[PDB]
């Protein structure tokens, strides 16, 4: 059964920097890549990151440019995540998930969705 | 007289796992596929071909 575990809640404080983690299990972690969603309370999903699991080439988005920070580990299988510069917007709810839309070996796009 | 000895009863295997699995899925489920004059090569090594 494929589990996936997330990290606690945090209280980071505005100037701080906020790290978290997911761990996965129960299906091949080389075989797929992670992606990492969000959602303000009260508004919809909101994707923030990407990443290949096999090589560590990773994708973010226009909004997160440069405001976030990533890295995995295959001994473990986990992946770690740095969050920079809080503001009073990010209250929010973090989500992990297998991406099945883009390819973990070469990044081919591939047609499908976090399972 | 002679010699006296037992014999197995069951066979057992083991090997590793099978981790790093070969990308074949990307090349299969690619979402747009290249035109015949322009086939799309890749190289595919150090994995397990399943």
């Amino acid at each position: 059964q494929v589990q996936l575990v997330q990290s606690g809640a945090e209280v980071k404080k505005p100037g701080a920097s906020v790290k978290v983690s997911c761990k996965a299990s129960g299906y091949p972690f080389t075989s797929y890549g992670i992606s990492w969603v969000r959602q303000a309370p009260g508004q919809g999903l909101e994707w923030m990151g990407w990443i290949s699991t096999y090589n560590g080439n990773t994708n973010y988005a226009q909004k997160f440019q440069g405001r976030v920070t990533m890295t995995t580990d295959t001994s473990t299988t986990t992946g770690y995540m740095e969050l920079r510069r809080l503001r009073s917007d990010d209250t929010a709810v973090y989500y992990c998930a297998r991406d099945y839309t883009r390819g973990a070996w070469f990044g081919e796009s591939l047609i499908g969705g976090f399972d | 007289t002679s010699n006296f000895r037992v014999q197995p009863t069951e066979s057992i295997v083991r090997f590793p796992n099978i981790t790093n699995l070969c990308p074949f899925d990307e090349v299969f489920n690619a979402t747009r596929f290249a035109s015949v004059y322009a086939w799309n090569r890749k190289r595919i090594s150090n994995c397990v071909a399943d």
